[PDB]
RNA sequence: GGGACCGCCAGUGGCGAAGGCGCCCGGCUGGAACGGGUCCGACGGUGAGGGCCGAAGGCCAGGGGAGCGAACCGGAUUAGAUACCCGGGUAGUCCUGGCUGUAAAGGAUGCGGGCUAGGUGUCGGGCGAGCUUCGAGCUCGCCCGGUGCCGUAGGGAAGCCGUUAAGCCCGCCGCCUGGGGAGUACGGCCGCAAGGCUGAAACUUAAAGGAAUUGGCGGGGGAGCACUACAAGGGGUGGAGCGUGCGGU
RNA sequence: UGGAGGUGAUUUAAAUGCCA
RNA sequence: GCGGGGUGGAGCAGCCUGGUAGCUCGUCGGGCUCAUAACCCGAAGAUCGUCGGUUCAAAUCCGGCCCCCGCUACCA
């Protein structure tokens, strides 16, 4: 059918900071329409080594220049079955939800999680949480936006919470889980 | 109603809840019904 | 490149089943098939048989327009109701690949609430 | 239409009147030709017969562990 | 754009006088356990009448009305079905100031003190040895506190309790004295209402109630059968006239 | 050895019975 | 001014579209249970008020007569 057979195959790009690597094919007629659809892909597909298979990412387009939608970051999500495989009995998860902003002004909301080895009472728990918020605050003052999203999802901050939180009690699989954007700044 | 719990046993009788409700429909009466 | 791809949402139930074959971003539908379209009886509206039939015919459409391989997204009504998938899952996905379209990442996206709203019934259940 | 498949094991008898029979057989030819499936048959059967079927994709429904 | 709960870790796990109490951060705030060659100097137990708190439900107003929804309107089901099933939907649930003071409010066990075997986990604290990525960590003993199970002396009609007595000793308190008629009657006391606290008698009957023991049964669960059971097959009676046995007249 | 607790499930239409 | 059905013991179905009164409660009787009721099935059962017309042919379309008769001229 023409309604079908009048479509037109635009292409998407990885956002610039990841290094442009093409992903996906999308059909559409007129360039005014496909400007607020979103994408999900893994990390493995964009220069990804397998063992980062359980990471999941999001871009939203922002422009249509002649069969090219250059994307823009939107968020990041982990695999629900994956974390489901961590929280078992006698484990006592630890939650942390935080608001930060960035040098260049992007303000974001992150939700990072730890898991101890045993059960522990709060007065040896909440300190962990305070420690996480601290060693993230300091972090998010020196970095641009694009670079911040780079290294957390690279898998880097984990190796630091899983360093200064051990100094209270031994633990396993410390890391950040989901990242959602809030707005975008006025400058530039 | 100053309960007496030997009656709920439902042995050779009827439920208690649904007897209370019916005694109300007569105390409300002999109070209202020209008991003035 | 030349890799045309797409996403198939598959929505199950106790009472019917639904297949939705879509573009990559998910906003542009391609082909839609149900259970109430092929078979008739309402005993077998949930059978695996209608599941297969409609779920082969779905591929038999979306295979011409250009879709090649597919990712899967399975889902139950969930939410404020039952959390169990219908038995039609392997009634579609076992047979879908058998229709020649490839397979990529496969996942269910069952919606669960953190203490959602009130279920039906109430203090005595579906008192059959 | 004429597809034959070969019986390679009898597994049990189900049916409200003890009539069907759980029997894991192998297809011998076709787009499958080598996949071994699960079906219930009617009549008497021996290990080593040559059965015809007509769908090669039905995947009969499981039993209560044969016992 | 809204309104209403805070999933999985979650533990005979903690906290409270009892009802209750579970997303996160800052302030305010009561109590208990532990460790203490600290201080005051019998200052205590109970408690009639008295005084406070007290899930849900109803009601006074004002706000809020997502989902859930007696009342109420439909289709079903049915011998009927004002009940079970289904599609809708008023009051309520929700927020502020109130009166109501009702529960299987159940450890169905009031509250304080002394004593009388041993075993076995687990939360807090502490003391002692070991390790230890040296961490506010991980093992193992021993002392004092709450929460669990098995079981001696003894105790009970037996279910069963066993230092968290239903054992043995010293205190104070409230109720019960066949069963119903009955929590009714008449009278007073608080309530805005609905109702709540106090509570007899005439007469009628020979017993109602508890704990365990065999068996029958179960539209309870397992094990195992049979052509007077079914499945799979073969042949029939019921329908005609007649032989022959009962019913009845 | 025996339980002692918890989460889910748990099925059409099936009324009644002199006399010693 | 009219105008309607003119139907088995009972609801009257069915009427321009034309050949089987058409099912349903009830009456006889036969089945299942141990026995009853529910449940099942054969039977009885009027044959369209009635004289007609139209109609090869009928309630079926149109009329004589008559059964019972159901709506005929209200807001201080
Ligand atoms: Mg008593
Ligand atoms: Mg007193
Ligand atoms: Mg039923
Ligand atoms: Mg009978």
């Amino acid at each position: 059918k023409d309604k079908w057979k009048l479509k037109q195959w635009y292409v998407i790009y990885a956002p610039d900071f990841f290094g442009g690597v093409e992903v996906g094919l999308t059909p559409a007629d007129d360039p005014e329409k496909v400007l607020n659809r979103v994408v999900e892909v893994t990390l493995k597909d964009i220069t990804g080594d397998f063992l980062k298979g359980h990471v999941k990412l999001y871009f939203q387009v922002y422009d249509v220049k002649g069969q090219n939608a250059y994307t823009k970051f939107k968020g990041m999500k982990l695999a629900r079955s994956y974390i489901r495989s961590l929280v078992r009995r006698r484990t006592t998860r630890i939650d942390g939800i935080f608001n930060i902003t960035t040098k260049d002004g992007y303000k974001l909301r992150v939700m990072a999680m730890v898991i101890a080895a045993r059960r522990i009472q709060t007065s040896q728990e909440r300190a962990i949480r305070k420690i996480m918020q601290e060693i993230i605050y300091k972090k998010a003052e020196e970095l641009n936006f694009k670079d911040f999203v780079l290294e957390a999802v690279n898998g880097k901050i984990a190796a630091e919470i899983a360093k200064e939180a051990k100094k209270i009690y031994p633990l396993k699989k410390a890391e950040i889980r989901k990242i959602k954007v809030l707005g975008e700044p006025e400058v530039a | 109603m100053k309960r007496r719990p030997r009656k709920w046993k439902k042995k050779g009788r009827m439920r208690w809840k649904w007897i209370k409700k019916r005694i109300r429909r007569l105390k409300r009466q002999r109070k209202k019904e020209r008991g003035l | 490149k030349k890799e045309k791809w797409g996403i198939a949402h598959i929505y199950s139930s106790y009472n019917n089943t639904i297949i939705h074959i879509t573009d990559i971003t998910g906003a542009e539908t391609i082909s839609r098939w149900s259970g109430g379209m092929v078979v008739k009886a309402d005993r077998d509206e949930p059978s695996p048989y209608a599941a297969m039939l409609a779920a082969r015919r779905a591929a038999e459409e979306a295979l011409e327009k250009g879709i090649v391989g597919v990712h899967i997204r399975v889902r139950a009504p969930g939410g404020s109701k039952s959390k169990t998938p219908g038995p039609g899952a392997q009634a579609a996905i076992r047979a879908l690949a058998r229709a020649g379209l490839k397979i990529g990442r496969v996942e269910d996206v069952t919606p669960i609430p953190h203490d959602g709203t009130r279920p039906k019934g109430g203090r005595r259940g579906r008192r059959v | 239409e004429g597809y034959p498949a070969e019986v390679i094991e009898i597994i049990g008898r189900t049916g409200t009147t003890g009539d069907v029979t759980q029997v894991k057989v192998r297809i011998l030819e076709g787009r499958d030709k080598g996949r071994v499936i699960r079906r219930n048959v009617r009549g008497p059967v021996r290990v080593g017969d040559i059965l015809i079927l007509r769908e090669t994709e039905r995947e009969a429904r499981e039993i209560k562990s044969r016992r």
